RNA sequence: UCAUAUAGAAGAACUAAUGUUAGUAUAAGUAACAUGAAAACAUUCUCCUCCGCAUAAGCCUGCGUCAGAUCUGACAAUUAACAG
RNA sequence: GCUAAACCUAGCCCCAAACCCCCACCUUACUACCACAACUUAGCCAAACCAUUUACAUAAAGUAUAGGCGAUAGAAAUUGAUGG
């Protein structure tokens, strides 16, 4: 049975979306700048 | 009503500023002023021996 | 039903305002003026179409080259994309050949 | 006349890159973007484009 | 799966919890095995004056004569703090009318501030 | 000493309070600093005062009585604040001549924008502060781009806010 | 028009002038005034 | 330009693209859903569970009081010795 | 008779001109406080396959020239430049 692929968990979430993981690594900057320019209030997780 | 003023050519010589950026590159130079020498005469304020 | 039901409000047009009354005015500046000044140069408008006309290629292609590098990115990416489509379309589609 | 009347056409329209939903398996219309004219806030197939000059001068004698 | 909802001491597992702070200042430190050090003096000791006999209260009368908003200047507190001392030995070489040059030997530094409201 | 944080008692359930005229930032600057101290702890006890006054006719369901007094002390005391802070000022403009008293540069962030960075008071020097370095003050070329898109995007809004308020002038001078 | 409650300061002291221009802030001029005396220096801390 | 006509223009005409958006139908008041019993609303009775209590992880005020309704607003709360 | 049906402007599009702007925050971002580093567009697409190839002011001129001399590509010398 399919559907619950989704186990939360905060500290997961914060080291592989946050702010951090994205600011290491020019791929990263780029994503908040997207983000920043299309007018996002949530640039990262 | 009565109709503005007709429009009349730029009078004169036209010498652009040089210092300027937007001034294209053809605007200053020799043959600009030659144009314009020829064109205006001595009130151009070329000096006749740079043709 | 897609019909309106009141009357709408009157749109009055003074036909002796300033800007139709002097309509015209000068358009007759070259011949009337020694060839001085040419009709053309009496076009108000963009830099790029004063005194010329042509298909919206010919159109696309002049904003491209006296303003395309005053463009934004994003104006100046679409009018890029809406050449190369054009140029497909005008030299690929259509019922003459 | 210049006529400042423009029309975002099919790829100036903000969005409508994915395909809505695959072809085969829905029982849908097929459709390749939510921005096609035929889509409601798409863009027009044939409107006014760009500022578009009319200018021409008849031969001065005329 | 929230991202909007501010992020607060409140959310994490244990560690996370833990770790946040409130906002609130801090006036020591951890020693070994989670022990605590308190300093006494990173602990802002309120400074309270003696309020008794004083003949000013929360608000002014309605009976007060109004006046203009002049914002006070450098010029303006150095016309009447020390040029009257610099006019009155004018008459007959400036830490002697109050000139601090350096800021390094007093408690109170004006820049940066070492010190609080 | 706790009896302070409420009005005298006469005075409980009147639904009518008369205060006077909040302190206004000229009469402040007539007072010593001692003065200014003291005003400034009566002023502190009046708000704590009316705080609770507020909350309690909150949790009662009643109208405060004449919530006035808490702006005006409100106001008094951002007054008083506001004279300290041009006193010292003065003094740091004569003494040092520095602008803000909390030392700070303008720096680039790691997204190409210009900001003025405030300095963390710390106690090692900055090159062996591991964490201080992990920070980008820099701008490396892949923003250059986004840093473009952004002033047009900011352009565009510039220009329809300055086309409409000309509309708007049009029909004003239509009607 | 208006007579003062016991929370209104008067006139006489709303407008007094009390204060002699100084140069010294406010926490060095508070300090002596109520003998509270400290003698340790503060140390030097490094900006950034 | 007359001030419906003469002209000039053009996003210029929908019985049909498993078109798109919104409204309402049909199948249809059909398929399906729910509340153990009595009562004096205090209570008593019948029957059932690999269930329950706590920590962790997750969630973030999500049947506490009051006042408006058939859910909305206001007020209130979870006190470190346990854990970090 | 219900359901509805109707409306104007909030704004926006294209031009012209002018070069545009207290505290906390790179650790788990919005957390007062300890010993490395940055610097050739491939291909969808045309040739009805595909393999070399295939586009990113006016005039001279679609001329010279390039090219499975196919599809197509393509100069220069010189010329002169507030509005709807
Ligand atoms: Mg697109
Ligand atoms: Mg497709
Ligand atoms: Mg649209
Ligand atoms: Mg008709
Ligand atoms: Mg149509
Ligand atoms: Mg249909
Ligand atoms: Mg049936
Ligand atoms: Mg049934
Ligand atoms: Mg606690
Ligand atoms: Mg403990
Ligand atoms: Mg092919």
């Amino acid at each position: 049975a399919r559907g619950n692929e989704y186990q939360p968990s905060n500290i997961k979430r914060k080291n592989k979306h946050g702010w951090v993981r994205r600011l290491s690594t020019p791929a990263g900057v780029q994503v908040i700048l997207r983000r920043m320019l299309k007018g996002r209030k949530s640039l990262s997780h | 009503y009565r109709a503005r003023p007709p429009p009349r050519r730029r009078p004169g010589p036209r010498w652009p500023d040089p210092e300027d950026l937007l001034t294209p590159r053809w605007q200053l130079g020799p043959r600009y002023a030659a144009k314009q020498f020829a064109r205006y005469g001595a009130a151009s304020g070329v000096v006749p021996g740079s043709l | 039903i897609g019909i309106r039901l009141t009357l709408p409000p009157p749109k009055v047009v003074d036909r002796w305002n300033e800007k139709r009354a002097m309509f015209g005015v000068y358009d007759n500046i070259g011949i009337l003026g020694n060839f001085e000044k040419h009709p053309k140069e009496l076009i108000r408008g963009p830099i790029w179409l004063r005194g010329w006309k042509g298909n919206e290629l010919q159109r696309c292609i002049r904003k491209r080259k006296m303003v395309g590098s005053r463009m934004f990115a994003d104006d100046l990416h679409n009018l890029n994309k809406r050449i190369r489509y054009l140029y497909k379309h005008f030299n690929r589609h259509g019922k003459f050949r | 006349r210049i006529s400042y009347a423009k029309t975002k056409t099919r790829a100036e329209v903000r969005g409508g890159g994915r395909k809505p939903w695959p072809q085969k398996g829905t029982g849908r219309a097929r459709h390749g973007s939510i921005r096609s004219p035929l889509w409601r806030g798409g863009g027009v197939a044939h409107g006014p484009r760009g500022p578009t000059s009319y200018y021409y001068m008849l031969p001065m004698k005329v | 799966a929230d991202r909007m909802s501010k992020w607060t001491s409140k959310r994490g597992p244990r560690s996370f919890r833990g770790r946040k702070g409130r906002g609130a200042k801090g006036i020591g430190f951890l020693t070994s095995g989670w022990r605590f050090v308190q300093i006494k003096e990173m602990v802002p000791e309120f400074v309270v004056p003696d309020l008794t006999g004083f003949k000013l209260k929360p608000y002014v009368s309605y009976l007060a004569p109004e006046s203009e908003e002049t914002p006070l200047t450098a010029a303006q507190l150095f016309s009447e703090a020390v040029a009257p001392a610099i006019e009155k030995d004018f008459k007959d070489n400036l830490e002697k009318y109050g000139f601090e040059p350096t800021q390094e030997g007093k408690l109170f530094q004006l820049y940066p501030r070492n010190f609080l409201r | 000493g706790l009896e302070e944080f409420f009005d005298d008692p006469k005075n409980w359930g009147q639904e009518k309070v008369k205060s006077g005229a909040a302190w206004t930032c000229q009469q402040l600057r007539n007072k010593s600093n001692e003065d200014l101290h003291k005003l400034w702890y009566v002023l502190l006890k009046e708000r704590n005062m009316l705080l609770t006054l507020e909350q309690e006719a909150k949790r009662q369901r009643l109208p405060m009585p004449s919530p006035e007094r808490l702006d005006k002390v409100v106001d008094s005391m951002d007054a008083l604040d506001k004279v300290v802070q041009e006193r010292e000022d003065a003094l740091r403009l004569l003494q040092t001549g520095q602008e803000r008293a909390r030392p700070g540069a303008w720096r680039r962030d790691i997204f190409g924008r210009i900001i003025w960075h405030k300095f963390k008071q710390w106690v090692i020097p900055w090159h062996l502060n591991k964490r201080y370095n992990r920070k980008r003050f820099f701008a490396l070329p892949y923003v250059d781009h986004f840093l473009r898109l952004e002033r047009e995007k900011r352009a565009r809004i510039k220009a329809r806010k300055e086309n409409l308020e000309r509309k708007k002038a049009k029909i004003l001078l239509k009607k | 028009t208006w007579i003062d409650g016991p929370k209104d300061t008067s006139v006489e002291d709303a407008l007094e002038r009390t204060y002699v221009p100084c140069l010294k802030t406010l926490q060095e001029e508070v300090m002596e005034a109520m003998g509270i005396k400290e003698t340790r220096k503060y140390k030097k801390v490094y900006w950034y």
